RNA sequence: GUGAAUUUACUUAAUCAAUGAAGCGGAAUUUCUAGCGUUAAAGUUUCGCGAACUGAUCCGCGUUGA
RNA sequence: GAGUUCAGCGGCUGAAUCCGGUGCGCUCUCGACGGCCCUUGAAAAUCCAACGGAAGUUG
RNA sequence: GGACAUGGGUUAGUCGAUCCUAAGAGAUAGGGAAGCUCCGUAUGAAAGGCACGAUUUUUCGUGCCUAUCGAAAGGGAAUCCGGUUAAUAUUCCGGAACCAGAAGGUGGAAUCAACACGGCAACGUAAAUGAAGUUGGAGACGUCGGCGGGAGCCCUGG
């Protein structure tokens, strides 16, 4: 049984492709999650721009980590004060560290928050 | 015999209907 | 971010075909059944099917790729790829003339256990009790038909050990409830932890293959079943504390006072059955000389469904019989028409089945 | 914004969930506009007539959160 | 696991109601419907009053 | 004299473009409503598909349903053909009357949608139930 | 380099040209128009868009041409 | 209700925020054209459509 | 005081970069070179896919057809007004929108004359299944000259 060829092209066939069973682990013991949340929270903001920002806008003011990114950053806020963000803004300051403004939503109160942080 | 089959012959001349899938066995790039 | 590219999450993502699972697996389409079996894959339509085939609308059968990623981490599909490893070297040990090495490697043929299947199919033995008629109804049936190319005689047997202990079982624990007579054949309904089971068993005829189904797909069910069963029988052995495999060849007194005896005319095989499973004294080539006072086979079944003795005169050898019933069978001018608006509201598909 | 020139279809947008709040706005030429909230549009019924206007404003749901100019 | 919605019980046909080579036939059909068969788990107008 | 009730003919203007008609009544002289040389025809919008050996009659059947179409078209629009379409069920069925009474009007298409089942079926006029390659 | 009687020839080594390496060598034996041409089908033989075999010859197989 | 302009009061209260014209004008833009070239004045990602007809009382 | 000291200050789904390709760079296949490296960019490469199947001798069969980088002035999804700070705004505040993606839900529309009707037509309508394949369009284009329309500005009567 001569097989027809109908293309004039021979194409490399498909063979199986093994998945990866290593008989041991490079790495004997995981790393713990490199960027958590007291890693992503650094420290909070009291300059009198801060201030009025808590004051007025229900607004948090955060020094974060540079690898800290908005998602990351309300998960943090959620975890270490109990408080849901309605709104994550970040900015890079010109002396390289991260900034975030963390709005509240209406449910929370800024002024309190900051109270039970400890630096208002 | 259902009338509606009809033949509908093809002609595989030059610049009649497309060429069919022939074996090209010998013409294939090895 | 940029603009999403459409068909990349939703059902497009979550919903798999047929052929893609094969590409995804790198399994044959007979191997990737043989998985489905063995575990539970069976497909799943998507609620949109052409949003879910990509804008296409080709009749398509799709699988959650969950699942395909789960067969994925399945140690019987390497156990598939030996056993084509070991084809090879016998074939090619039979091709070579190298008899004794066929032979130490037929004694060292890769096989696979079912046991973690099992566990992970039925986390509890509630729920593998559940789903056991299915592989009754398979075990009776194949332990009946002949032994051909096809079906394997080790499998035969396994199935006649595996059915007898089942049923040695019911008969110590008077779990079976209904028997009842449809021209298929005998369906039996059992209790047991609760759990309702019902199995069909056929007439020991000479039968004959038909020729038409595939026995790949009952050899794939054969052998999920026969572990099924193996593993349930031997914890209930275990449970009620008595030796398994047992070595046996083969209203509690409703038949305690009769010492019946069986010619070479009746179904012996289910009569035993049957009387033994309410605790009657059975003898094989006397009070009741069964014949087809001399009564019909009926006249017992009608007795058990009742839960009391029956009337020999209706079932008299060669009077009338009742009809046999199956103990499973169990303003207006406004109100119909005041169909408003509503459309996909309009129920009225129950009013013209129900 | 959206306009809405029929007062049965503001009391049926107002009935819908998505209404969060209403506004009622007196013009100096004594025409009333009745403004919804809704999630994605401010619907708008301007209403030139006075005796429409209070019976519409009583006809609305009370627990949609009406408020003065 | 959703369960496979074990078939229909007998419909009473029976020797003689007033109402088998195949058998393995539906056997591989029920067979097949375990593994090709996808499992799903599932006011008053009063006109008499109002007569005009 | 070329367009006469029972000619077959091509629709090229219009929704119904490209498709086959047969005159089932000229009204050449004109009128009031149509005040230029219009012609009542009836074709078929969707061409029944190709049909083979094999496929069961349910199929077979399925494939050979054919949609028509009744409408009043200018001679200018229609592109006479000589292959001619006859068959009494469908003469002096269709009218001005029947235009402007829409159930009839429906009754038409559906008389015409017969009419076609069983021409088709019986294998006359196969070329007027081929659609036209443009 | 291979032959045939300095004279002729051959191509597999090398050189040149083309391509998506499509129809090379043998034998058997589509032109009044700016349209569309795909997803075979009739025929035959088993058993519905399931098949097979031809439709669409066979053979050699050196992708063709210099 | 904004913004603007004004009049008071000790944040608040009163008003007004109107009706029109014009053009070889300026800037931008759009439309329909005319001229010029031995110069004819990007690609691609993306997006839409057609032809085709696969599939297909509930659904 | 742009100097010295001390603090403070740049907030985006919509603005750009990111995405695309341009001239051009630049791996891979290969071939050079004692080599550093050079040439080469679909080439003398086995350069990847997609679909059908009661599961096929429970050892897979049957079909069908080009990297990357390189534009904050090129191409390109979608944001406006008012307010606010000592210093930030199409980014914050108030109000009002918009884009893309995703799932099912509600209401409607087609369908047992399977995949809507009307208009002679240009074509219209809130819907109005369309796979593989093929084809078309947009993206997507010089420069000059007058003409006409709009907007803002200028001008002007109360």
């Amino acid at each position: 049984a001569k097989k027809v060829r109908t293309s004039t092209t021979f194409r490399r066939p498909k063979t199986l492709q093994l998945s990866r069973k290593p008989k041991y682990a490079r790495k004997s013991v995981a790393h713990a999650p490199r960027l958590d949340e007291y890693k992503i929270i650094v420290n909070p903001i009291n300059s009198e721009s801060a201030m009025k920002k808590i004051e007025d806008d229900n607004t948090l003011v955060f020094h974060v980590h540079l690898k800290a990114n908005k998602f990351t950053i309300k998960e943090a806020v959620r975890k270490l004060y109990s408080v849901e963000p309605v709104k994550i803004n970040t900015l890079i300051r010109p002396n390289g560290t991260k900034k975030a403004f963390v709005k509240l939503s209406a449910d929370a109160d800024a002024l309190d928050v900051a109270n039970r942080i400890g630096f208002l | 015999k259902n009338p509606l089959f009809v033949s509908r012959p093809r002609s595989f001349g030059i610049g009649q209907d497309i060429q069919p899938k022939r074996d090209l066995s010998r013409f294939v790039k090895w | 971010a940029r603009v999403k590219q459409k068909g990349k999450a939703g059902a497009a993502r979550i919903y798999i075909t047929r052929n893609q699972a094969l590409k995804k697996l790198q399994l044959t389409l007979a191997d990737f059944r043989r998985i489905c079996i063995l575990k539970g894959v069976y497909p799943r339509e998507p609620k949109n099917k052409k949003k879910a085939n990509k804008g296409s609308t080709a009749p398509v059968t799709f699988y959650y790729t969950k699942d395909i990623q789960y067969l994925l981490h399945e140690p019987i599909v390497q156990k598939f790829r030996e056993y084509k490893v070991f084809a090879r070297k016998l074939s090619k040990a039979l091709g070579k003339g190298e008899l004794e090495t066929a032979k130490r490697l037929e004694a060292r043929k890769p096989t696979y256990s079912l046991d973690h299947i099992i566990k992970e199919r039925y986390p509890t033995f509630h729920d593998a009790l559940k789903d056991i008629d299915d592989a009754l109804s398979m075990l009776f049936l194949f332990s009946t038909m002949p032994v051909t190319d096809k079906i394997g005689a080790a499998t035969v047997a396994n199935c006649e050990r595996l059915c007898a202990e089942f049923q040695h079982y019911v008969i110590r624990s008077n779990s079976l409830r209904k028997a009842f007579l449809s021209i298929k054949g005998i369906y039996y309904q059992a209790e047991i932890f609760g759990e309702q089971i019902t199995w069909i068993v056929p007439y020991k005829f000479a039968q004959s293959v038909p020729t038409d189904v595939d026995f790949r797909i009952m050899h794939t069910f054969l052998e999920f079943y026969q572990a099924l069963m193996g593993f349930v029988n031997f914890k209930l052995y275990n449970t009620l504390g008595l030796r398994y495999p047992p070595k046996i060849d083969v209203n509690t007194s409703l038949f305690s006072n009769f010492t019946f005896f069986l010619s070479r005319e009746v179904p012996r095989f289910s009569l035993e059955f049957v009387i033994r499973a309410f605790g009657g004294k059975v003898g094989w080539d006397i009070t009741h000389h069964i014949c087809d006072i001399y009564i019909q086979p009926q006249w017992v079944y009608d007795s058990i469904n009742k839960g009391i003795l029956e009337r020999t005169d209706l079932y008299a050898c060669g009077a009338t019989l009742p009809p046999h019933l199956s103990p499973f069978v169990k303003e207006e001018k406004e109100a119909k028409e005041l169909s408003k608006m509503m459309m996909s509201n309009k129920q009225r598909k129950l009013y013209s089945k129900l | 914004p959206r306009q809405i020139s029929d007062i049965k279809q503001f009391l049926e947008i107002a009935r819908r969930k998505d209404a969060t709040s209403a506004r009622i706005k007196k013009n100096t030429n004594k025409d009333v506009k009745f403004k919804l909230r809704c999630s994605k549009y401010l619907y708008t019924l301007v209403v030139a007539d006075a005796k429409k206007a209070e019976k519409l404003r009583q006809s609305l749901p009370p627990d949609l959160t009406v408020t003065e100019v | 696991a959703p369960a496979p919605k074990l078939p229909p019980p007998s419909h009473e046909e029976s020797y003689n109601p007033p109402e088998y080579s195949n058998l393995i036939k539906e056997k591989f059909e029920r067979c097949l419907d375990l593994y090709l068969a996808p499992r799903v788990r599932r006011k008053l107008p009063t006109p008499s009053e109002l007569r005009p | 004299k070329i367009l006469k009730p029972g000619k077959v003919a091509l629709i090229t203007r219009g929704r119904f473009a490209g498709k086959k008609v047969v005159i089932l009544q000229a009204i050449d002289q004109g009128s009031k409503s149509h005040p230029f040389g219009h012609a009542v025809v009836a074709g078929v919008e969707r061409y029944p598909l190709k049909v083979t050996k094999s496929m069961g009659a349910k199929r077979i059947a399925r494939r050979s349903r054919v949609k028509p179409f009744i409408k009043v078209v200018n001679y200018n629009h229609l592109m006479p053909t000589r292959y001619a379409l006859e068959l009494d069920n469908l003469k002096g069925l269709i009218t001005a009357d029947t235009f402007k009474e829409p159930t009839q009007r429906s009754a038409a298409r559906k008389t015409v949608k017969k009419t076609f089942e069983e021409k088709y079926q019986s294998g006359k006029s196969a070329w007027f139930f081929t659609p036209l390659r443009f």
